[PDB]
């Protein structure tokens, strides 16, 4: 039994990064040699590991994460970071094992008006712990004035579009990500390579 | 303008370590892969390796096991190349690249580093003596200077501190059986010119801090 | 574990003259391979990306095709300035392989050798030794045959030679030679000659000196 990767690298539709997907991945084979062969991922990048040896390995709890945000934001899906997609939307802790892959993908996730589908957090009164998942919309108070769950002024909802026009610069055009987990154990492993 | 500048020339004994460097400008650093690239005495390209100078995030090519160690320092604009111990088969000419920015999928080269030249041997630092090639004394006549037994490469000999470049011909070295370098530059120039113009080699041997002018003079 | 090769090895053309070179992968690889130039003394320079995109300031003779296994490049009009290996390059997500090279040398007509003849140095032999050199200057094609005769003796294993990269202005070589001798050595002659022969020298051409002017 041959992992999913496919679907969740080629699903038709992406998660907002506030509402981040996650897949559990079990018992099967994985053949990750299909992802570093192609030159279509902008970022490639493994922890704990390197990428030409994940055939080699057998893992226990694998899990592939997957979302939209900015072409100049994919540096902040990585240990360490800061930035409001790893303050507010999406956070990895600084031991993180396994590997992150973005791609470009203006041609499925911009619009001549304008794709204002995708969102992210803007305003949170705390950063995210690693893997932690916001969905919440309470009015933010980002002022003196209290807000009483009432939206105005300096009370904020607290999730913003982004804004994906083909034009856009390159920076600013919308990626896809899929950040997949790792657990290397002295334990049973359902996921090996060929 | 993007550039990319490379240390200068070394010469090590096996064993020792040794770092090399590459400073980017012109450009925003931390946004783009440094390659860094092997070429052999008379061999052809090799890619040795990859680093992402934001996170220093790096990929090998599978041949380089653990032998040289790619690094960089975000703060001076700056990626390395080193040995903690050069081999014989580390001699070698050594190119650093931008490769693509990080949003970029498209791996491409296009800004090099002038190349780093690499010697390991156990053989001393030896500077150049320099000779004149003197003229006849056609309608053309040939001078030059002979620059011999010297070691490491490289050497470069300029004319007339590098305003004359017409007809000159600078001779790839070679290695002579005492193991030393040496190597021939040679103009053309008008016989007529030879009474009362001057004509000066400038050669310089970075390793051993040898530079030398030499007037070439037709021979009394 | 890509394997890229290159064909030929090395090729020979007139200036205008259309150039084609051939790249090929061990596997499939899209259209992501590249172009590089490479001059003698010089870093490479990217020419073509993603097989067929001519970098910007690449003059336009130069192109490149295909895509899967096989790849080509292709000079449409050969010019001096052209003499370099050529390398092509696969890329993927992690990193780079370049082929092999494919050396391109110009054809041009045959340009017989001008010959010069130097004697040692006065500030040499004071040091002991003795460098007699001989220049073949600016001919075509690269081989050519340099004899030492001193005193008619036909020297043997005493002299070693140089020889420039061709030209990237006319196409020609030039070459130096060089005959070692020790000072007690020079003294016992007094004929030094190097005598030239190239496809363009009909006889043989000497050039001569006798020590001490």
């Amino acid at each position: 039994n041959l992992c999913p990767f496919g679907e969740v690298f080629n699903a038709t539709r992406f998660a907002s990064v506030y509402a981040w997907n996650r897949k559990r991945i079990s018992n099967c084979v994985a053949d990750y040699s299909v992802l570093y062969n192609s030159a279509s991922f902008s970022t490639f990048k493994c922890y704990g590991v390197s990428p030409t040896k994940l055939n080699d390995l057998c893992f226990t709890n694998v899990y592939a994460d997957s979302f939209v945000i900015r072409g100049d934001e994919v540096r902040q899906i990585a240990p360490g970071q800061t930035g409001k997609i790893a303050d507010y939307n999406y956070k990895l802790p600084d031991d993180f094992t396994g590997c992150v892959i973005a791609w470009n993908s203006n041609n499925l996730d911009s619009k001549v008006g304008g794709n204002y589908n995708y969102l992210y957090r803007l305003f949170r009164k705390s950063n995210l712990k690693p893997f932690e998942r916001d969905i919440s919309t309470e009015i933010y108070q980002a002022g003196s004035t209290p807000c009483n769950g009432v939206e105005g002024f300096n009370c904020y909802f607290p999730l913003q579009s982004y804004g994906f026009q083909p034009t856009n610069g390159v920076g600013y055009q919308p990626y896809r990500v899929v950040v997949l987990s790792f657990e290397l154990l002295h334990a049973p492993a359902t996921v090996c390579g060929p | 303008q993007v550039q990319l500048v490379q240390s200068g020339a070394e010469v090590k004994k096996p064993g020792e370590s040794l770092r090399i460097s590459c400073k980017g400008s012109g450009y925003s650093f931390t946004n783009y892969w440094i390659s860094w690239v092997r070429q052999m005495p008379g061999k052809g390209l090799e890619w040795m390796g990859r680093i992402d100078p934001s996170d220093s995030y790096i990929n090998y090519s599978p041949s380089f096991q653990g032998h040289a160690t790619i690094s960089a320092d975000k703060s001076i604009s700056t990626a390395y190349l080193q040995w903690g111990s050069l081999k014989a088969s580390d001699t070698a000419m050594y190119y650093c690249a931008r490769g693509r920015n990080y949003l970029d999928s498209r791996g491409r080269f296009d800004y090099w580093g002038q190349g780093t030249l690499v010697t390991v041997s156990s053989a001393s630092t030896k500077g150049p003596s320099v000779f004149p090639l003197a003229p006849s004394s056609g309608g053309t006549a040939a001078l030059g200077c002979l620059v011999k037994d010297y070691f490491p490469e490289p050497v470069t000999v300029s004319w007339n501190s590098g305003a004359l470049t017409s007809g000159v011909h600078t001779f790839p070295a070679v290695l002579q059986s005492s193991g030393l370098y040496s190597l021939s530059s040679v103009v053309t120039v008008p016989s007529s010119s030879l009474g009362t113009q001057t004509y000066i080699c400038n050669v310089n041997h970075k390793p051993s801090n040898t530079k030398v002018d030499k007037k070439v003079e037709p021979k009394s | 574990d890509i394997v890229m090769t290159q064909s030929p090895s090395s090729l020979s053309a007139s200036v205008g003259d259309r150039v084609t070179i051939t790249c090929q992968a061990s596997q499939d690889i899209s259209n992501y391979l590249n172009w590089y130039q490479q001059k003698s003394g010089k870093a490479p320079k990217l020419l073509i990306y993603d097989a067929s995109n001519l970098e910007t300031g690449v003059p336009s003779r130069f192109s490149g095709s295909g895509s899967g296994t096989d790849f080509t490049f292709t000079i449409s009009s050969l010019q001096p300035e052209d003499i370099a290996t050529y390398y092509c390059q696969q890329y993927d997500s992690l990193g780079f392989t370049f082929g092999p090279g494919t050396k391109v040398e110009i054809r041009r007509t045959v340009a017989a050798p001008s010959v010069f003849i130097f004697p040692p140095s006065d500030e040499q032999l004071k040091s002991g030794t003795a460098s007699v050199v001989c220049l073949l200057n600016n001919f075509y094609p690269r081989e050519a045959k340099v004899q030492w005769k001193v005193d008619n003796a036909l020297q043997s294993g005493n002299s070693q030679e140089s020889v420039t990269e061709q030209d990237s202005k006319d196409s020609t070589y030039s070459l130096s030679s060089t005959l070692t001798l020790s000072k007690a050595d020079y003294e016992k002659h007094k004929v030094y000659a190097c005598e030239v022969t190239h496809q363009g020298l009909s006889s043989p051409v000497t050039k001569s000196f006798n020590r001490g002017e």
